[PDB]
């Protein structure tokens, strides 16, 4: 066994290097799910991390204006696929958290920019916000409170790719599921109508355009602000036609959870 | 299955196509 091992230790030291550095992230992300142990191995050396982090610092120049390669795109996810490995170990996560790694990540989910580099770019920093709510953790809940990651993926439910949109619509689903974070978008209109505008702006593009992925999660939303009693009243009167229609009633005849999901919520509707 | 998808993944595949091509040889 210590074949895989020495293997693992050697690209480690890798990193340390510039020159060894881009074959040793490859090779590492290729471990990312089959070594259990590689986040604490990882997070041992300051060192480690500290070239980790260099990897997203050198491609911070690639944004003003957008110049980022398919290459220093590819590279970059390979170095972000290795913190979210730190990010959802239950024994580096508290510690990851601590030095604040995801503020690394922010930079890339401000962009704009549509070229596939930066989509893609966008699509794995928000991967790895993702795998870090999947944890299920109040501190994690109150790292991205108070680090205002619900305009970031407000801003991409709104005009990100499928897959980003996804991903982004997922870790706000993760946030409301959380009281606290439930409470925080309804505590005043402002924050539940940033919210609520844009879940109903993607109700109508998935009118045009199907997707039963994003509907899923979009429903799930929707289904948990009614939770909160100020939300379920507002959504009354501002909840999409489409979700009161046989809109996607064709669709949702083939997902049985989100048909389920759009019953309870016109039914918490219906009071 | 809560997502469907990996992120890192879609993301290997999707520049994959654009790396083979991007760089004029
Ligand atoms: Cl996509
Ligand atoms: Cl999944
Ligand atoms: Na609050």
């Amino acid at each position: 066994h210590m074949l895989e091992r020495e293997k693992i230790y050697q690209w480690i030291n890798e990193l340390s290097s510039p020159e060894t550095r881009e074959n040793a992230l490859l090779e590492l992300s290729k471990k990312r799910e089959s070594v259990p142990d590689l986040a604490p191995m990882l997070w041992h050396s300051f060192g480690t991390i500290a070239a980790l982090l260099q990897e997203i610092v050198n491609i911070y120049p690639s944004i003003n204006p957008p110049t980022l390669t398919a290459h220093q795109s590819n590279r970059v996810c390979n170095a972000l696929a290795l913190l979210q490995c730190v990010a959802s170990h239950p024994e580096t996560r508290s510690a990851f958290l601590a030095a604040h790694i995801p503020l690394f990540l922010y930079p890339f989910l401000h962009t704009v920019s549509k070229t596939r580099p930066f989509e893609y770019l966008r699509l794995t920093s928000l991967g790895v916000i993702g795998a870090l709510v999947k944890t299920d953790e109040q501190e994690v809940i109150n790292f991205l409170l108070t680090t205002e990651i619900i305009p970031l993926c407000l801003r991409i439910m709104e005009s990100g790719s499928e897959l980003s949109k996804t991903v982004a619509t997922f870790i706000l689903q993760k946030i409301l599921l959380d009281d606290t974070g439930l409470a925080y978008i309804c505590q005043t209109y402002e924050r539940f109508s940033h919210v609520a505008m844009i879940l109903g702006k993607m109700v109508l593009q998935l009118s045009k355009e199907p997707s039963a992925r994003l509907l899923k999660h979009v429903v799930r939303c929707y289904l948990r602000l009614s939770d909160n009693p100020r939300a379920r009243e507002a959504l009354r009167q501002c909840l999409p036609d489409q979700l009161k229609d046989t809109t996607f009633a064709q669709v949702l005849k083939d997902d049985t959870t989100t048909k389920r999901w759009l019953a309870q919520l016109v039914k918490n509707l219906q009071e | 299955d809560d997502l469907g998808f990996d992120p890192f993944v879609e993301t290997q595949k999707g520049l994959a196509e654009l790396m083979e091509n991007e760089v004029v040889q």
